[PDB]
RNA sequence: GGGCUCUGUGGCGCAAUGGAUAGCGCAUUGGACUUCUAGUGACGAAUAGAGCAAUUCAAAGGUUGUGGGUUCGAAUCCCACCAGAGUCGG
């Protein structure tokens, strides 16, 4: 058959006001230190209705705005892009370009810029909630869930986060008094040394975005921005780790710039970055 | 019977009364992946919409606490009364925001005009020592977290391998499904441990009060363990106070448990 | 052969090396079922001393454990006497597990207890109100001797050839012990390489039972530092073929990198890669090493929120 | 250490595995000599093709089984399972969970303990 | 000025020549010795500056004195019958050796500075030569020693008693380079030399049996403590000693006589009251007047050469450390290595040319290629 | 070098308002740890290190770019300048 799917709750206009003279303060997550045994007779029962009544409020919020603070959207589904309809605001220095005299937004930028309340996306006339922003700009064919939360993530803190066109780039050892015994046979390679020849086999993982710190933020020059901070490959907790031939591959693409990996455990957003390594072996001690 | 949404094998919930629901009285807890609408310059705390995991979604389906759907597409056959119905909301929420602002503005002028009208006297008296020495950006508007329209899904089958559910069928769902079951059947709480080197984290009670006491690890009950895996997870266990709990379900049914410790 | 270069010594242990200068002396080891001890005393303290070579049987890090009791030292420590002053427990034990063997060499019931109470008339002193003291003699010989790994011991043998490896009073060869260590060991070949590689810049390697790891570097021993290193060593070729001994995760790699950065260590991940024009049969001798490289690479954990300013230090 | 009683009456059982009765032969050591147990005895498993200790922590207490391994080998959940069954039948009690310890023993004798129950285990208080 | 002096049995004449003086002495009568070498009668011998002699007399003698001494005196007091007696039992020890085809006893005379060690080794071979012996000086004191320059240790084959003025006779001796003034700065590298010294010296006894049953006597440094100990048993056992002779200094004895094997005799003397204690400027001045004597002969009778040397014709090695031909080399020795065969001084260095100039005891060209930098200097 | 649009708040990323209290997060400092680890000690032993549902709590931090204007009252509305980013065109 077919499923009835009610949703929404809409905020009358005496609920939009108190929505607006709002607070900053975040709850405290937890009133204290944690328990260890659950067997209690009111102090635990208390805590708990309490820690939980806090969250059944803090998650019932929406995002009011003014309408004059608010850029007007419009998504563009076929050319694959958010074109804005008013001039952009402060975000337009490190997010957005420009071509054919419009500007145009990302689909990720924009769901970002419509989390933030900075956008007003609209579609087909009717504008877009964080839902169905959510369904229709995350597919696979523009970005998915997985580098959406990364990126998102990453800009909450103040990154700038742009997306990577692949254009970018006693003790004694014997009895005998000697120095410097060298019984070395092994050499040792590199990462990038033999991955020209490496890329031959373009699939698996790939660098996604390119990352520059919260100082850059003040002076990006969006159109001659530099060498970037680090650049960044999104997977998730249970797809395999990278061998050293992907290693090798995604290293010499990017070239100078240190890589980091993003892994999305059902959630949970864990940083790694696997960077060579050589000690000029020791001293005379 | 709550509404899970699922769209490519994600299961989000958009709604609070749901989550409220879910964790009172089901005892499923999810992870909250967006953002606060009072905080959406931190990653300290989030808000909806809440993850949860296959085994949770498929764990709630069966026991019919919910009914999964599939996110559905705009109609586009009734999209023109929408425009004339939101027409007519945008227009009445403007206009009536107009009175409120006006009778706020009318109590804080009556509130405080004492000290206004003390300052205007107090510049005309400096007047008088001088002379003898001589709507839009205004009205408020909701960018909403959950679709505002009522729209027909149609239920999802998720004892089957589709493109919106392509877990039905893979052995390591089914691995940490049972294992899942079984640990809630038991009155625990659960979470995922990536972290923490496992697969779950099993809570006493509300993991808002509480504290894990063991890292559950889903083997099969023939798969081969590296005893490195062993020493590296029961070091972790005892620098973070938890048991390392390994679980396996047998042919007949029941899981079977055991408990990994330190000792001297 | 091509094992060591100045006093180059011979596979075989026997004949002149044509050494007039510093003599050295070359220590003794026998493989007693899959492990390898050295018993002379000199070359246990010197081995242990000498680059921080193996560990002691009984006692934890070095070759130091002795029959007394911490306990029974703070009773009469006053009086001038030598080491040995034990419990009648432990000595009980030291009277019958002699006896049994007493028995065991085909003599009846009629003296086994009369040779001993007669024993209790090289030595021990054994002590018992008074706790008094009677020296006796040693029933059962309770002799300490050093253990060493395979690794290590390959490493003293072919890259050092300081030490001489004996199977039923027979010493061995290089390549003997090299497909016996394989046989024994499966992974000898791999652990063997990355012991080598990092002693061979003067660190200090030992197993990481302990953490999960494979190997532990000390900068000059556990002594005079700490560990800074926790390395997991794997085999791949030049195009990057074969199969992982413990398949890595990143569940495995989240737990290491905790409890890693908990001791303060630095986990490292070293790939030794082979050509692929190499062979079953060429890799089985030693000399394998030299066309095969080595590659390491530090797993470090980013954490977002403090890596968004530059300096902040003052 | 050949000659030590201990070592013949494991290498007694009859098992057939040098390297397993070499380990097993220095957790015993390390048991009886620098942890100081007492009535610490040797007592194999011809149904799981293993050799284990049986011992006493302090005098008067439970026995203890305590089963070595190299740190080459490995198990799969079913046979931790069958060691359990087989430790509860045969210390006797079957009062007290299944339970036993596992001592991994390297190349150079380093030995990690770790106490393999049954159950449920609070991890330090319970 | 001349004074005449009657010695009696068993006395000595003491004296010391004034700084820029020189003593000429003369038996008139009777039988005297000095350091066991026998005096002529009317022979007239002259001591220059800061000489410090000891005329004995067995039997009695009258003998004179010419010129200025700071001091000259008679003694009774002298440790000379021990010495005598000490030697005689050494050949004994030569004649029960010739008699089993044995080796000669090898003797290691030992004590701090100045209480007489080479005075006593003199004495000691002077007798033995003179009983027909061939007995090896041994030389250890790289600070002091008579072998060699200073810096050096060595050995000499003793044929005949030393002259008095000038010594013995410096007849093809085996000389290895150390260095230094004192064995402090490398101990290894003086251990070493000593275990070579003592190799060699047995490899002479095996071709040579009159050498053998003759024995050596090892004079030593005067460093008795630590580091300096430990080189005086390394010495003794390199050398696989017969007897220790410890001079004035009963801790060293009671030492050397726990730590040497029982079979080593160990044997404590009186040092001579006519020893004088040595400045440290007048034992500079010593090794600077042995490193002249070497260049240019006793009293001047040699006429050392100067000639230029090429940086590429030779390769020069610190104790092995390749150093670089430079204007820090002014002044330094530098042993030519074969043992050594000699020593050259440089004079002066010309980076330009890539020369530097020699002072040389043979004529150009150096007869090796392989130099050892000293850190001693001469001008 | 010209025209137009946007921006400037604590060390950094940022909130705020009809126009009527200048605070959130990261970093910093300081506690508690129902904490863990590291040394050569057989009657809770002075010391640093690490802390991600083994985590948790607090304090401190201001040239609101500068000047002027309306206003009882300006981070907030307007004007000019200073600095920066994008665009168009020469
Ligand atoms: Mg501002
Ligand atoms: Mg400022
Ligand atoms: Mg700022
Ligand atoms: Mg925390
Ligand atoms: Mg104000
Ligand atoms: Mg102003």
């Amino acid at each position: 058959a077919a499923v009835e799917v009610p949703a929404g709750r809409v905020l009358s206009a005496r609920e939009l006001f108190a929505a607006r003279s709002r607070s900053q303060k975040l709850p405290q997550r937890s009133h204290g230190p944690k328990d260890f045994l659950p067997d209690g007779s009111a102090a635990q029962a208390e805590r708990l209705r309490r820690c939980r009544e806090e969250l059944w409020q803090l998650l019932a919020e929406q995002r009011v705005e003014r309408l004059g603070s608010l850029v007007a959207a419009e998504w563009r589904p076929e050319e694959g892009f958010v074109e804005l309809k008013s001039p952009a605001g402060k975000f337009w220095q490190t997010m957005g370009f420009s071509e054919q005299g419009r500007q145009r937004l990302h689909p990720e930028e924009a769901l970002y810029l419509l989390e933030c309340g900075s956008i007003h996306l609209f579609h087909q006339d009717l504008p877009l909630s964080i839902q169905e922003a959510y369904q229709l700009l995350l597919t696979d064919h523009t970005v998915t869930f997985l580098q959406y939360q990364v990126f998102s993530h990453l800009k909450r803190l103040g990154y700038v986060v742009r997306r990577f066109q692949p254009s970018s780039v006693p003790g004694q050892a014997s009895s005998p008094a000697v120095v410097l015994q060298h019984i070395s046979v092994l050499q040792t390679t590199h990462l990038p040394d033999g991955g020209a020849r490496l890329l031959e086999k373009s699939g698996g993982l790939e660098i996604i975005f390119d990352v520059y710190q919260a100082d850059a933020v003040a002076t990006f020059r969006k159109n001659n921005p530099g060498k970037p901070y680090a650049r960044m490959c999104i997977s998730g907790f249970d797809e395999p780790v990278p061998d050293l031939c992907s290693l090798k591959r995604l290293s010499y693409q990017s070239g100078d710039v240190p890589l980091i990996f993003a892994l999305v455990d059902h959630g949970d957003i864990s940083f790694y970055s696997f960077r060579d390594f050589t000690l000029p072996q020791d001293v005379g001690h | 019977m709550l509404v899970v949404e699922v769209a490519n094998g994600r299961s989000l919930v958009w709604g609070a009364e749901a989550v409220q629901a879910l964790r009172e009285r089901l005892g499923v807890g999810g992870r909250t992946v967006g953002a606060l609408p009072r905080g959406p310059r931190q990653n300290s705390r989030l808000g909806l919409p809440l993850l949860l995991m296959p085994e949770e979604a498929r764990l709630l389906a069966e026991i019919g606490a919910v009914t999964l759907v599939s996110a559905p597409r705009p109609d586009s056959r009734h999209h023109s009364l929408a425009l004339t119905s939101f027409k007519r909301q945008q227009e009445e929420s403007f206009q009536e925001q107009s009175a409120l602002a006006a009778e706020a503005r009318e109590t804080r002028r009556q509130e405080l005009l004492e000290k206004i009208t003390e300052g205007q006297a107090a510049k005309k008296q400096k007047l008088e020592q001088a002379s003898g020495a001589s709507p839009r950006s205004a009205l408020l508007v909701q960018l909403a977290t959950a679709r505002p329209r009522p729209v027909k899904a149609r239920p999802l089958d998720w004892r089957v391998q589709s493109k919106d559910w392509p877990h039905a069928g893979r052995p390591a769902h089914e691995l940490r499904y049972s294992i899942y079951r079984d640990l809630w059947e038991r009155g625990f709480f659960l979470s995922a441990a990536g972290k923490f080197g496992g697969d779950f984290l099993v809570y006493p009670g509300d993991p808002l009060r509480f504290a894990a006491h063991y890292i559950a690890q889903c083997w099969a009950p023939e798969d081969t363990i590296p005893l490195q895996d062993l020493v590296a997870a029961g070091r972790l266990g005892t620098s973070v106070r938890k048991t390392l709990l390994l679980c396996s379900p047998q042919p007949d049914g029941k899981v079977v448990y055991t408990s990994l410790q330190w000792a001297s | 052969r091509v094992y060591e270069t100045y006093e180059s010594p011979l596979p075989i242990p026997f004949g002149q090396d044509h050494g007039p200068l510093k003599e050295f002396k070359i220590f003794r080891a026998e493989m007693i079922n899959n492990n390898v001890i050295v018993r002379n005393a000199e070359d246990i303290e010197q081995l242990y001393g000498k680059g921080y070579f193996g560990k002691g049987i009984l006692s934890r890090s070095r070759p130091s454990f002795t029959i007394s009791d911490p306990k029974l030292v703070a009773k009469w420590k006053d009086m001038k006497t030598n080491m040995p002053i034990i419990t009648s427990k432990r000595y009980q034990h030291s009277v019958e597990w002699a006896a049994e063997l007493m028995r065991r060499q085909g003599q009846d019931e009629s003296t086994v207890r009369r040779i001993l109470k007669d024993y209790t008339k090289e030595y021990v002193l054994v002590e018992e109100q008074r706790n008094r003291l009677i020296c006796r003699r040693n029933p059962y010989r309770i002799f300490e001797y050093l253990q060493l790994s395979l690794e290590e011991a390959f490493f003293l043998v072919y890259a050092l050839g300081c030490l001489s490896i004996y199977y039923e009073k027979e010493p061995l060869t290089i390549v003997k012990l090299w497909k016996a260590f394989t046989v024994v060991q499966p992974t000898f070949r791999t652990t063997y390489m990355a012991y080598h590689y990092f002693r061979s810049k003067g660190w200090v390697p030992k197993v990481g039972l302990k953490y999960g790891t494979d190997l532990l570097l000390y900068r000059k021993g556990p002594p005079f530092y700490a560990a800074s290193y926790s390395v997991i060593i794997e085999l791949v070729d030049d195009h990057f073929e074969g199969s992982l001994r413990r398949p890595l995760s990143w569940k495995s790699l989240a737990a290491l990198s905790r409890v890693s950065v908990n001791v303060s260590k630095e986990l490292m991940l070293c790939y030794l890669i082979k050509p692929s024009t190499m062979t079953d049969k060429e890799m089985e001798s030693p000399e394998c090493m030299k066309r095969i490289k080595v590659q390491e690479v530090i797993l470090s954990r980013w954490v977002s929120s403090r890596e968004r300013s530059d300096q902040d230090d003052l | 250490m050949g000659t030590h009683p201990k070592y013949l009456e494991m290498m007694e059982l009859d098992i057939g595995d040098a390297t397993q009765v070499y380990v097993a032969f220095l957790v015993y050591l390390d048991l009886m000599e620098s942890k100081s147990w007492h009535e610490v005895n040797c007592v194999g498993l011809p149904e799981l093709q293993l050799i284990c200790l049986v011992g006493t922590e302090i005098e008067g207490e439970g026995l203890q089984t305590v089963v070595p391994t190299p740190i080459t080998a490995s198990l799969s959940h079913n046979r931790i399972r069958e060691i359990l069954k087989a430790s509860r039948k045969l210390q006797g009690d079957p009062d007290l969970p299944m339970s036993f310890t596992l001592a991994i023993v390297e190349s150079d004798s380093t030995i990690v303990y770790y106490k393999l129950t049954d159950g449920f285990m609070l991890p330090d208080p319970q | 000025p001349t004074t005449k002096f009657e010695l009696e049995r068993e006395t000595e004449l003491r004296f010391e020549v004034e700084a820029s003086q020189s003593v000429q002495l003369e038996l008139l009568t009777g039988m005297a010795e000095i350091f066991g070498t026998e005096l002529t009668r009317n022979k007239k011998f002259t001591f220059d500056a800061g000489a410090k002699v000891a005329v004995f007399t067995w039997h009695g003698c009258s003998v004179q004195l010419s010129g200025r001494t700071e001091v000259a005196y008679v003694s009774k007091d002298t440790p000379m019958l021990l010495y005598l007696n000490t030697h005689t039992a050494l050949e004994q020890m030569r004649r029960q050796a010739e008699k089993e085809e044995e080796r000669g006893p090898r003797v290691m005379v030992v004590g701090p500075t100045d209480v007489g060690k080479s005075t006593v080794c003199r004495l000691l071979l002077n007798y033995a030569v003179r009983l027909g012996r061939r007995p090896t000086y041994v030389e250890l004191d790289v600070g002091q020693g008579s072998v060699s320059i200073p810096g050096t240790m060595g050995a000499l084959y003793i044929e005949r008693p030393a002259d008095v003025e000038e010594g013995f006779s410096i007849q093809a001796p085996l000389v290895y380079h150390f260095g230094s003034t004192t064995p402090g700065t490398n101990i290894k590298l003086y251990n070493k030399i000593t275990s070579r010294l003592a190799d060699v010296f047995n490899q002479r006894c095996e071709v040579n049996r009159r050498a053998s049953v003759s024995g050596c006597v090892i004079n030593t440094c005067g460093w008795v403590k630590g580091s300096g100990y430990q080189a005086l048993v390394h010495a003794a056992s390199a050398f696989e000693v017969d007897v220790v002779v410890v001079l004035d200094q009963e801790r060293l004895y009671n030492e050397l006589k726990r730590d040497l094997p029982h079979f080593v005799r160990t044997v404590l003397l009186p040092k001579s009251g006519g020893v004088v204690e040595r400045s440290k400027d007048f034992r500079r001045e010593c090794r600077d007047e042995r490193i002249r004597e070497y260049f240019y002969g006793f009293r001047g009778c040699f006429y050392p050469h100067a000639f230029n040397v090429k940086f590429s014709d030779v390769k020069i090695y610190k104790v092995l450390v390749p150093v670089t031909p430079g204007r820090d080399m002014v002044h330094h020795l530098l042993s030519v290595s074969t043992s050594v065969a000699g020593f050259i001084v440089v004079t002066s260095v010309d980076l330009e040319h890539q020369v530097f100039t020699v002072l040389s005891p043979a004529p150009r060209p150096l007869p090796k290629n392989f130099l050892l930098i000293m850190d001693i200097r001469f001008m």
